[PDB]
């Protein structure tokens, strides 16, 4: 019937520019995997979000800036 | 959809977001024909009937009882016409309950969609470019500079939500039959949410200039049904 | 008195010398597109009829 | 000190005002030497800049 | 407070003692390098703060 | 003479260049419209470059080298000395650099095309399209400098007009009693001053991001190209309200001279003329509705740029009130000023349709915009430039212009440029994008209709050269035969012909009380008014 | 121009008394201004392969 | 009488002889702009034509200025209105050069008022270290508050009539500004971030960059205000070449205080 599923409204970013929605969901996922890891199901709501609404070259970028430690955002919560 | 030779109106409305524009382009031009109907009349009663008036009425300058009338007259139509113009702005950001997320990224000579929602069972995004077919590789019957090689499929009666950006020169994302137009800024990204309500192909164009190959970038998009779309998604 | 006709005979003889000068720059013109000669335009209609492009309105796409 | 002295020279001089200074003969012929070169050599390299010949 | 910074620049120009800390992508940009020399950052720049070592790796 | 500092002879050099840059600014638009005649690159062989070079090569000659130096330089350096009561301008030595940097603004632009690349950036020179990774050669380097030489001429060419009007008037010329052409440019001079230093930072920062790699605009570094879209357009909307306010000054003099009547609501026409200039500052992102602004930021501008149509309605309905009672003498400046009142206002109705944020999202960068801004540039700032030349040509040159031949130049401009710019609203309502050498085949319909007209308007311009030849050679043998009209104000019904030659010019300005041509010292005594 | 406010002496042209006819020097100022894009359509096509 | 009145000018406004430095400065602005765009792309080889273009331009200004002082103190059509013409022609001019800062202040409110994604979520970003306002930048504000208390200490002193305070009071203000060049030369030689340091490296050497590019002409403006007052050119009832220097600095207190509050105080 209705098998499709995606991220909802996300009222903290309600404008047309959803770039910080793509950025912070990359942050809120990778801040979850290092701090307070007890399960993955409330931790993959930030994984399933940033796979949507993000280009593939940006995720290749954000996983390359993270690898040399040159990630401009705060990546290490611990 | 498809433009028509010697046409003068909008392309066919396939979106309620597009359908709102056609009832606002006609709500505006109904109040533009009274103003054009006045000026085209008030300039023919002067050039014809008053070019044969040798005695000039040179003692009517101020007119206080008509000075204040035509300064509330653009303040009485504009207060009326803005209320259908406010109801379209605040009801075209309806990204409350969406159903699908598709991408559209333009690398200065093509587009690059990816269907990164993982409803597809393979668990991988489906990325594919969109090159226009040249005149040498032109299959006989294809629309020139309006038909690409790798098109794009979207379901019908679904609350889709695009994400449009670029990694280079700014050039926008325009389908006139759906009323979607966002810039594709390089540093950031934009969204639109356009529910398509009829099966059929829509052709669009890229509007904002990119460089030498600005004419060689169409945006082909066809709407199929939701089981018929899923037979394409489980393949690629 | 014989001057309002000289106005309307410079207008209507300026449109003739415009269009007559347009043909010289078109006959000194490059070769046109291959997708216009009435048969490319014909088969690009049942391609649209099989897809229902413009349901209400015209998708004729025929202007040789 | 020289304000009244130059005022005898500047007023009723019957000269162009840029030739009316007593210390002005040496101010022009070197100035017309740097003016006769700075308006041709930016422009003489333009046919050198049409054929790709750069430096 | 000038002298405690005048001695602070002598530390960085002496040795890095491993390497540079591998500065970010926005700090050093060299699209269309400069024209009065070969790769000069500006008209006057000391290497105590403007070393710009390439990390290809 | 070359470097004479008289303000009269500078403004005849201004007008000598605004036709040379005019016949170059429209020969480029000839080839632009010749390429849009048929699908497939006809005359340009296959080159989509030299078409974004010719479009920027044409659109900046028309804006900055035709309508700027004529309505501000070609007239303002001739009439604002004369109508107010000055002998010449207040700063007459910088009055000569404001012209002589304009041919140097041409060598910085014609050589910007002859170099190997060609600046294919468009008139709105956008940062990542014009960045050094995209445009490599010295083509766009000179195209951002010729825009700087004109930015600096017309900046000190408006400091020359605030300290001319404020102190250099006559005795009885109080601040409430001035000609409306002076109140056009003096209001314009408070927009030229407060928008061009905004532009001069918005271009030099692009220079710094191209050979000094400072990344004001470079994406690798967080520099937005969207900062440019509000910083250039902060100059851009006042700039197009500067090509029309001196256009609102000439029309207010012509339509109340060829109608023997003072203008309706003169004090109402000077308060609704700075309110266009003031409120034009507060609307500068209506060009960029789709670029991703906020849902309340676009909600403000869709209500704020409609209020520009409040004082423009006052300045039009009063021009339909200052000719209601009076006579009408249909000579050539009255024909232009009465077709300006129909084709500029139809370029205003398309303004408020584009003004909405709820409707620009189906109209941006289409040909519906080019249908709108050409009804207010080639029909609102050429219809007031032809109505300003013909209104002051034999008063200033001394020779009459063969009036029977200037009526056929009006109609070939009227119907021979309405045929171009009216079908542009149909190609854009379907969605033909701009600046493209080729198009989908369904857009070959009106693009051949709009191609037949560019030979009509540029055949009238070839005729306008011959009027300029008939005016200089045997332009003295025009007012002694029945070729031209001599007296622009015919006498009244009960005014006898033998008493008219005593009291001939019943003007309301000094411009006609002077000799034809005016003297090299037309003011050697302080004149008095009322 | 500093003095002599005559009839033809506020213009830097030389209309009457010219050695050559004036239509040479008047159309030759406005057709030369017309033929400058037709040399920008020449040295940029011949450089870029076309003719 | 009337015979001398028929031998003089009847309107107070100035009439200037035809000078050729109008087209000299115009030819310099061509060879400035054309030659600064060639050496960025080759075609010459050496970067000294721009150094030539800064020399022929600036000597054309003083030859323009030599004819003006020939009109200021040696021919003299400077009446009350013509004195009010330049004094309003320059006071309305600096409204343009205070708005070009709004073409550079507004970029600082474009990258810090809303945080971006290519940088960090903080301004100034990581890797970039800013100077606190409780350091040598606070010397730059007090040395102009002392400049704003000595430009008016010598403004009325020239009108006061004594030359012991009028002459010596402008030499102490001139070396108060050349010493301001050298402390804005420290941060051009000792600060960490450079001109190419992203968007923080862009606008910081632009907002404070253009504030450094005006002291080269302000100290050059004092370079003739001391030479003319020693060569007895300037007077104590009619001074335009001295009055435009004070309003070049009395508005400078306002723009630097607005430059100090957002670049350093709000910029950390
Ligand atoms: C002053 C402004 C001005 C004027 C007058 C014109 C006049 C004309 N323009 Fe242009 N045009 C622009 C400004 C102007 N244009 C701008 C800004 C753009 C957009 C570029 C960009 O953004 O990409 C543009 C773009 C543009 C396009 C491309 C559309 C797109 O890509 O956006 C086309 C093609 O049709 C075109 C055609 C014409 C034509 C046929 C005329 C005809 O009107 C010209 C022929 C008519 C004449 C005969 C009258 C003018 C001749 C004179 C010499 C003036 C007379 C004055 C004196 C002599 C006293 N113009
Ligand atoms: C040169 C003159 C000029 C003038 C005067 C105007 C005047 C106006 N312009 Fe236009 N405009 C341009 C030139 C001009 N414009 C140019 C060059 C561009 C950009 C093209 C480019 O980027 O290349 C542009 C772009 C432009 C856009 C951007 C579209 C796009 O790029 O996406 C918009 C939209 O808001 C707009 C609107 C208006 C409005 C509302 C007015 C209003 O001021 C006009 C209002 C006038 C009237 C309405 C008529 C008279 C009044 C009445 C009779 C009474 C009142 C009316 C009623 C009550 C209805 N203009
Ligand atoms: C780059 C620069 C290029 C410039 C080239 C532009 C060329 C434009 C030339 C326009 C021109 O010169 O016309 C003005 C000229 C003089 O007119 P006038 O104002 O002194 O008054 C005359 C009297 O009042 C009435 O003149 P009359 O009525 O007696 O003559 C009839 C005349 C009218 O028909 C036409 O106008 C169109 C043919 O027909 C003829 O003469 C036909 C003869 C073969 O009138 C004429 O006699 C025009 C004759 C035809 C010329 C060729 C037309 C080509 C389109
Ligand atoms: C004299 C020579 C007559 C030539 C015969 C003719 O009618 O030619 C039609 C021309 C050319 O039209 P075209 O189809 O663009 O021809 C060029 C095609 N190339 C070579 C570029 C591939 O097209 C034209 O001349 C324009 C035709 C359309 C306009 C018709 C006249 C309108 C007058 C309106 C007056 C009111
Ligand atoms: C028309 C002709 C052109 C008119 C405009 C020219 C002005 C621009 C000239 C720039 C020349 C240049 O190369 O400037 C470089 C300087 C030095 O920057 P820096 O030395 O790298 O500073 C970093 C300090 N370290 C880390 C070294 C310790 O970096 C700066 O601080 C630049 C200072 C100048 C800022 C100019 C702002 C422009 C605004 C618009 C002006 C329009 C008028
Ligand atoms: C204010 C003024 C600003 C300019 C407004 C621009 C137009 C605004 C839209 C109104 C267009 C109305 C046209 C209605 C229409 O469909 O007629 C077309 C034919 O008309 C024609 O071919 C002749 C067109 C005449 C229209 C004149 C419009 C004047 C403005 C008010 C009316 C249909 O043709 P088609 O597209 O179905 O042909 C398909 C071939 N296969
Ligand atoms: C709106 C679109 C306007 C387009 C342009 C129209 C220009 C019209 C100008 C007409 C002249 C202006 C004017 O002041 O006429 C006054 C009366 O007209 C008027 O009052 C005009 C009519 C105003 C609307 C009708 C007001 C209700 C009248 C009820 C009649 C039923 C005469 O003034 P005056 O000669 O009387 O002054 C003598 C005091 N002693
Ligand atoms: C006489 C025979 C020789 C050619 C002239 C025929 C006169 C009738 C009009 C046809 C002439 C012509 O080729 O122009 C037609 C368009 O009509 C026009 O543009 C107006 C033509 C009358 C002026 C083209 O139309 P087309 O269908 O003949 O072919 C066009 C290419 N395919
Ligand atoms: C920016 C340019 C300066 C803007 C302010 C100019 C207006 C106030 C200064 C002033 O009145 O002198 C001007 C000369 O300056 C100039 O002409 C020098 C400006 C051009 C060279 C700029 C060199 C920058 C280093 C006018 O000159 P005037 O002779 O017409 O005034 C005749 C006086 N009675
Ligand atoms: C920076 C770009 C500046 C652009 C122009 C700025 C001009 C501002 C001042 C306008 C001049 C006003 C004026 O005429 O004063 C006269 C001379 O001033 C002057 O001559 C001022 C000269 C300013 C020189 C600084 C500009 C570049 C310096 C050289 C490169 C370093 C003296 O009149 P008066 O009142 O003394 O007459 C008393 C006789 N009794
Ligand atoms: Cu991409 Cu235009
Ligand atoms: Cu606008």
């Amino acid at each position: 019937n209705s098998p499709l599923h995606t991220v909802g409204f996300d009222a903290r970013f309600p404008q047309q520019n959803q770039t910080k929605h793509c950025w912070q969901s990359y942050v809120d996922y990778h801040k979850c995997v290092n701090m307070k890891g007890e399960d993955f199901a409330p931790c993959k709501v930030f994984w399933k979000t940033y796979n949507a609404l993000c280009p593939l070259d940006w995720i290749e970028k954000w996983d390359d800036q993270r690898e040399k430690g040159i990630f401009a955002g705060d990546i290490n919560s611990d | 959809d498809v433009p028509t030779p010697y046409a003068c109106y909008f392309q066919d409305s396939a979106t309620p977001n597009q359908e709102g524009i056609l009832e606002l382009h006609d709500n505006i031009m109904f109040y533009l024909l009274v103003i054009l109907g006045l000026v085209s009349w008030m300039l023919y009663t002067i050039v014809m009937t008053y070019s044969k008036n040798p005695i000039a009425y040179k003692y009517i300058k101020h007119g206080q009882t008509i000075e204040v009338i035509w300064t509330i007259f653009p303040a009485v139509i504009l207060l009326i016409i803005a209320f259908p113009s406010f109801i379209l702005l605040y009801l075209c950001d309806e990204v409350i309950s969406p159903a699908m997320t598709i991408k559209a990224i333009g690398y200065q000579w093509y587009w690059k969609y990816e269907y990164s929602d993982f409803i597809n069972d393979s668990g991988e995004t489906v990325e594919f470019e969109s090159y226009v077919i040249p005149d040498e590789l032109l299959e006989e019957g294809q629309l020139r500079l309006l038909d690409t090689d790798t098109s794009m499929v979207v379901p019908v009666d679904t609350h889709i939500r695009f994400v449009v950006t670029a990694a280079d020169v700014i050039h926008d994302f325009a389908i006139p039959s759906l009323g979607i137009k966002v810039d594709a800024t390089p540093g950031r990204l934009n969204q639109v949410s356009a529910l398509i309500q009829r099966e059929g192909v829509f052709y669009g164009a890229c509007s904002e200039l990119c460089g030498t190959g600005h004419a060689n970038m169409p945006i082909k998009i066809e709407a199929v049904s939701l089981p018929k779309f899923l037979e394409w998604l489980n393949e690629q | 008195k014989g001057d309002s006709s000289f106005i309307a005979k410079g207008v209507a003889a300026g449109l003739l010398f415009s269009v007559g000068l347009f043909a010289v720059v078109r006959m000194a013109g490059g070769q046109d597109a291959k997708t216009m000669n009435k048969e490319w335009q014909l088969k690009s209609d049942e391609y649209l009829k099989s897809k229902n492009a413009n349901p209400w309105g015209g998708y004729s796409q025929v202007q040789s | 000190n020289k304000v009244i002295q130059l005022q005898k020279i500047f007023q009723s001089s019957t000269k162009p005002l840029w030739w009316r200074h007593p210390r002005s003969a040496l101010y022009l012929y070197p100035f017309y030497a740097i003016f006769a070169v700075a308006v041709v050599t930016p422009l003489l390299y333009i046919p050198n800049a049409i054929r790709g010949i750069k430096a | 407070v000038e002298k405690e910074h005048a001695e602070h620049r002598e530390h960085l120009k002496h040795v890095p003692d491993s390497e540079w800390p591998r500065d970010y992508e926005f700090m050093n940009i060299r699209s269309k390098p400069f024209f009065w020399g070969d790769g000069d950052k500006t008209l006057f720049w000391n290497p105590v703060v403007n070393r710009h070592i390439e990390h290809d790796d | 003479w070359l470097y004479s500092t008289n303000a009269k002879d500078i403004a005849v050099l201004y007008f000598m260049l605004a036709i040379f840059s005019g016949m170059a600014g429209t020969a480029m638009s000839l080839i632009i419209r010749l390429e849009l005649a048929a699908p497939g690159s006809q005359y340009l062989h296959g080159n989509s470059q030299l078409f974004n070079v010719l479009v920027v090569g044409h659109a900046v000659l028309m804006i900055f080298f035709l309508v700027m130096p004529a309505l501000i330089g070609g007239f303002g350096n001739y009439l604002l000395p004369l109508m107010i009561g000055a002998t010449d301008t207040a700063f007459p030595r910088i009055n000569n650099i404001a012209f002589w940097v304009l041919p140097m603004g041409l060598v910085c632009l014609v050589t910007s095309t002859l170099v190997e690349s060609g600046a294919g950036t468009g008139w709105t020179v956008y940062p990542p399209l014009s960045s050094i990774q995209a445009h490599s050669g010295p083509s766009v380097d000179l195209a951002i400098f010729a825009l700087h030489l004109t930015s600096i001429s017309s900046l000190l060419g408006a400091i020359n007009f605030i300290v001319t009007t404020l102190n250099m008037r006559t005795n009885g010329m109080t601040m409430h009693k001035l000609p409306l052409f002076v109140w056009s440019i003096f209001i314009t001079a408070f927009l030229l001053l407060l928008s061009l230093p905004v532009l001069s930072a918005g271009i030099t920062m692009l220079l710094l991001d191209r050979n000094f790699n400072t990344s004001f605009f470079e994406v690798s570094g967080g520099g937005d190209p969207i900062l440019y879209e509000h910083l250039f357009w902060f100059f851009g909307h006042p700039e197009v309200y500067i090509l029309i306010i001196p256009g609102f000054g000439i029309i207010s003099h012509v339509v109340s001279t060829y109608s023997k009547k003072p203008v309706f609501g003169e004090i109402s026409m000077v308060y609704a003329m700075a309110s266009i200039g003031l409120l034009g500052f507060l609307v500068w992102s209506h060009h960029m509705y789709i670029v991703g602004l906020d849902a309340d930021t676009r909600a403000y501008f869709t209500s704020a740029t409609m209020i520009i149509a409040i004082p423009t309605g006052i300045k039009i309905f009063s021009w339909l009130a200052t000719i209601h009672g009076g006579s009408i003498r249909l000579a050539t400046p009255m024909l232009y000023a009465i077709a300006f009142l129909f084709l500029f206002t139809m370029g205003g109705l398309t303004g408020v349709a584009l003004a909405n944020a709820s409707l620009d999202v189906a109209f941006h960068d289409t040909y519906y915009v080019v249908g709108h801004f050409h009804y207010v540039l080639s029909m609102g700032a050429i219809f007031s430039l032809f109505a300003g030349y013909y209104y002051w040509s034999p008063q200033i040159l001394g020779l009459n212009y063969n009036e029977k031949l200037a009526q056929i130049q009006f109609w070939l401009i009227f119907i021979g440029a309405n045929v171009i710019f009216f079908p542009m609203h149909f190609l854009g309502i379907n969605g033909m994008p701009r600046r493209i050498p080729d198009y989908p085949d369904a857009f070959a319909g009106w693009n051949y209709v709009a191609s037949i007209g560019s030979f009509i308007a540029t055949l009238s311009l070839f005729l306008f050269i011959y009027i300029l030849y008939d005016q200089l050679v045997n332009g003295l043998n025009n007012k002694v035969n029945n070729k031209s009209v001599i007296y622009n104000k015919a006498p009244d019904f009960v005014e006898s012909n033998t008493i008219f030659n005593l009291n001939t010019v019943k003007s309301s300005s000094i411009e006609f009380l002077l000799t034809s041509p005016p003297a090299v010292h037309s003011f050697n005594t302080p004149a008095v008014q009322s | 121009v500093h003095f002599k406010d005559g009839v033809y002496e506020n213009i830097p042209f030389k209309v009457k008394g010219r050695k050559t006819p004036y239509a040479l020097s008047h159309f030759g100022f406005f057709a030369i201004g017309f033929a400058v894009p037709f040399v920008a359509c020449y040295v940029q096509l011949k450089k870029s392969g076309a003719f | 009488t009337h015979l001398e009145r028929s031998r003089h000018q009847q309107h107070p406004f100035h009439m200037v002889m035809p000078s050729p430095w109008p087209i000299v400065v115009s030819f310099a602005l061509l060879s400035l702009a054309l030659s600064t765009a060639l050496t960025m792309h080759g075609y010459i080889g050496n970067m000294n034509m721009v150094y030539l273009a800064l020399f022929v331009l600036l000597t054309s200004s003083i030859l323009w200025f030599r004819d003006i002082v020939a009109e200021a103190t040696y021919l003299g059509d400077h009446t009350m209105a013509v004195r009010k013409g330049i004094n309003l022609g320059f006071l309305m001019f600096v409204l343009s050069e205070v708005l070009i800062f709004a073409g550079l202040f507004w970029a600082y409110f474009h990258s810090a008022m809303s945080p971006d994604v290519t940088l960090g979520a903080c301004w100034p970003p990581v890797g970039i270290e800013a100077v606190q306002p409780t350091e040598l930048p606070l010397l730059n504000t007090i040395i102009l508050l002392s400049s704003g208390a000595t430009v008016t200490y010598s403004h009325h002193a020239l009108i006061a009539g004594n030359r012991n305070k009028a002459l010596s009071g402008l030499l102490i203000t001139f070396w108060l500004i050349v010493i301001f060049v050298t402390c804005q030369y420290i941060e051009y030689t000792n600060a960490a971030f450079t001109i190419s340091d992203g968007v923080y490296g862009s606008v910081f050497y632009a907002g404070t960059g253009l504030h450094f590019l005006h002291m080269v002409m302000l100290a050059a403006m004092l370079g003739v205000n001391y030479w003319r007052m020693r060569n007895y050119h300037l007077t104590a009832g009619h001074h335009v070449g001295y009055e435009t220097t004070i309003i070049y600095t009395h508005v400078l207190d306002v723009i630097w205080l607005f430059l100090y509050v957002v670049f350093y105080w709000w910029g950390v």
